[PDB]
C-alpha cells in the first residue's frame, strides 16, 4: 500500500510464551509512546507528544480482547505454531566517530519471529550493564518485528564493541562486532 | 532468438502469536485516507475491514468465522465504517499539530575513510537531498549512498561517499537540503 | 487525545553466493521499457545499470570499483546504454508472438467441503476475477479467497470459498472472468 | 518498480559450493527456458518457445564472467558468507481432487536462501522416482530464490504423500504432509 504517511493506532500483541503483551501506536515507522501493561501508565517517546493523554485502560482491554481471540485461534488452527526466523542484525553509530566524543551504538535486530529475543552489549567482551536500552517490538508490512537497542560510548582505541542476539531461530548467539577504527 | 544481457568482469520453545494493527493510511493530508484493521494469527493474516471495501472479510479460512460474527452485527459495522474519520482523520489533526512539525536539523560532517563520507546525521523528517561536488561539477558516477537509516529515535541519518583522487586546489563540497533548513548546508573539505 | 481503534471478540557448508540479472520492465508495450542490470553478491546488491539513470551506479561500497571502472569504460557505456532496444524492446517482440499471446481458460469447479469451494484452476494470464452467488445475489461477507496462485508451469489457480448453509431449491452460482474467455464462466451448485 | 510486465534476460547464478551455476531467463515471473551447464544446451520450459534457437555457449561465459567476479569479492568482502534463512514449504494440489483423475501435488518451496536445497517425495513412507519433476532456482525480488517440485498421481483413499525438504536453514528436514480427503 502506497500512502504519503502510515500509522498504526495502534500495534496490539499478545503471546503465550510468557505469557507477554505489547501495545504501541506508531506514525511513519517510529514509536509514538508503548503502555506500560503492568504498571498500567502511557510512556510517550517524544517529549512533543507529551501534552496529549491517553487512557492506559484501553490497551489492557484490548489486549484482554487478544488474549481471548489467541486461545481460540490455538484450538481452531490445531495448535499451529509460529514459525521461528532468523534475524538480521546491523550494528552502526548514531553519530560519525570522533575519539572521546560521547557516542550511540544502534543495534537493529530485523526479521524478529516470533516477537521474543535478548539484545545484550559486550564490550572488550564482557557484558555491560550500564547505558542499554531499547525500543519496543516494532512492527513490519509482513507481521515480523524489529527491534532496536542502545548502548551509550566513549570512543576510544582500546574499547571494542559487540551487539548479542538471542533467538530461537538462532541456534548460537549471533555477535556483531563493531570498532571505533 | 532472445538476446541475453551480459555480466561485465570485475576490476525451542513452543509460541502462539495474537496481532491487531488499526493502521491509516494518508495521502494529501487527510483528503485520502483509508483504513485497514488487520487481524493476524502468528504472520498470517485471517481477517481484516478496510475501508474502501467497507465490510469485515476474511483473509483466510482462520478469520471467516470472525468475519461472518462481526458482519452480522450492523452496530459494529457502523461503528467500524466510521472510524476512518472518528480515527484516522482525528489522530492526524494532532498528527498536524505534532509529528509533522517536527524539525529537526541534520549534523553535517565530512571524514576521510581517497573516499570521502559526508555524514548527514540526526535530521528529521525523512525527505533529504544530499549532493557531491568537486569545485563546480557534481559528482555521480563515484558517488555511493547508503539507503535512509532510522535510528529509532525519531531521528534519520544518511551516509554518502565519494571516491576521489585530491589535487592542488581541489574543493569537495557536500551539499544538503532538508526541509528543516532555511538554505541548503554545504561543508567544504580540502587535502 | 490520540484516538485508538479496538479489537473484536472472537466467537554446514560456507556458501558464497553472486547474482547477475538483466531485467527488463514494460509498460504499455513498449512504449515505456526499462532496463535494470543488476549485479548481486550473496543478497545485497552491490552495483546496477539502470537506463533511467544512464550510467553504472553502485548500490553498496563492495560495487563501488565495479561501477568506477565500468564507468571509464565509454564503450560499454555506450552498448550498456543501447541494451533497452537491442535487449529488452527486442525480445519483447519474440514476447508478443509467444508468452504474450498464451490463453489458457479456466477450470471451473464447485465442490463441498457447510464450505463450498469454487477452484479456478489452470489459467494464463494472471488476470481472474471470481464472484459466489447464491440465488441471485452476490455473497461477500461469507467468501474467503486465496491468492493467486502460481503453478510454476506457466498457469495459474485460485480457490474462493464461501459459507453456508444448504437448503432445498437453493442455487450457488461461481462467476468467473478471463481474459481469454468471450462470455464468463457460470458454474451452479444445487443441494 | 511498477510495470505490465517484468523480465528477467537472464538471471544468472553462481555459487561457491558444488561449485554450481544456473542460467534462465524468465517472463512474469515463469521460466521461460534454463541452459543446461553441463550437457551445453537449451532446454525449453514452454513448448511455443521451443520455436526459437539460444546458443547455450552464452550461458557458459556469462556464468565464467560470474566466478571471477565472485572470486573478487570474496576477498573485498573478507569472505562475508551467505546467511542460511528458514524456507517456507507448502502442498497442494494442481486440480481439484477427484479420485480416479490424474492430478499433479505441488510443492512450493519459498524464501531459499543460499539456493541449495532438496526437494523429495515420499508416498506411504517410501521415497518417490517416477513422476517426479522440479522447476529450477526462480528469482525474487529480495534476491532468494523459490522452487516447486511436481509429482503425479493418481489420488485413492488409501495413498498419502509427503514433500521432504532438506535445506541448512532447517536443523530436521521438513515433511509436509497432503491427503485426498
Ligand atoms: C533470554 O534470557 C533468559 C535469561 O538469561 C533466558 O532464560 C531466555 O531463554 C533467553 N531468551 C532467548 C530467546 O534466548
Amino acid at each position: 500500500i502506497v500512502a504519503d504517511h502510515v500509522a498504526s493506532y495502534g500495534v496490539n500483541l499478545y503471546q503465550s510464551y510468557g505469557p507477554s503483551g505489547q501495545y504501541t501506536h506508531e506514525f511513519d515507522g517510529d514509536e509514538q509512546f508503548y503502555v506500560d501493561l503492568g504498571r498500567k501508565e502511557t510512556v510517550w517517546c517524544l517529549p512533543v507528544l507529551r501534552q496529549f493523554r491517553f487512557d492506559p485502560q484501553f490497551a489492557l482491554t484490548n489486549i484482554a480482547v487478544l488474549k481471548h481471540n489467541l486461545n481460540s485461534l490455538i484450538k481452531r488452527s490445531n495448535s499451529t505454531a509460529a514459525t521461528n526466523e532468523v534475524p538480521e542484525v546491523t550494528v552502526f553509530s548514531k553519530s560519525p566517530v570522533t575519539l572521546g566524543q560521547p557516542n550511540i551504538l544502534i543495534c537493529l535486530v530485523d526479521n524478529i519471529f516470533p516477537p521474543v529475543v535478548n539484545i545484550t552489549w559486550l564490550s572488550n567482551g564482557h557484558s555491560v550493564t550500564e547505558g542499554v536500552s531499547e525500543t519496543s517490538f516494532l512492527s513490519k508490512s509482513d507481521h515480523s518485528f524489529f527491534k532496536i537497542s542502545y548502548l551509550t560510548l566513549l570512543p576510544s582505541a582500546e574499547e571494542s564493541y559487540d551487539c548479542k542476539v538471542e533467538h530461537w531461530g538462532l541456534d548460537k548467539p549471533l555477535l556483531k562486532h563493531w570498532e571505533p577504527e | 532468438q532472445p538476446f541475453p544481457q551480459p555480466e561485465l568482469p570485475y576490476p525451542s520453545p513452543e509460541d502462539f502469536v495474537y496481532q491487531f494493527k488499526g493502521m491509516c493510511y494518508f495521502t494529501n493530508g487527510t483528503e485520502r485516507v483509508r483504513l485497514v484493521s488487520r487481524s493476524i494469527y502468528n504472520r498470517e493474516e485471517i481477517v481484516r475491514f478496510d475501508s474502501d471495501v467497507g465490510e469485515f472479510r476474511a483473509v483466510t479460512l482462520l478469520g471467516l468465522p470472525a468475519a461472518e460474527y462481526w458482519n452480522s452485527q450492523k452496530d459494529i459495522l457502523e461503528r467500524k465504517r466510521a472510524a476512518v474519520d472518528r480515527v484516522c482523520r482525528h489522530n492526524y489533526q494532532l498528527e498536524l499539530r505534532t509529528t509533522l512539525q517536527r524539525r529537526v536539523e541534520p549534523t553535517v560532517t565530512i571524514s576521510p575513510s581517497n573516499l570521502l563520507v559526508c555524514s548527514v546525521t540526526d535530521f528529521y523528517p525523512a525527505q533529504i537531498k544530499v549532493r557531491w561536488f568537486r569545485n563546480d561539477q557534481e559528482e555521480t558516477a563515484g558517488v555511493v549512498s547508503t539507503p535512509l537509516i532510522r535510528n529509532g529515535d525519531w531521528t534519520f541519518q544518511i551516509l554518502v561517499m565519494l571516491e576521489m583522487t585530491p589535487q592542488r586546489g581541489d574543493v569537495y563540497t557536500c551539499h544538503v537540503e532538508h526541509p528543516s533548513l532555511q538554505s541548503p548546508i554545504t561543508v567544504e573539505w580540502r587535502a
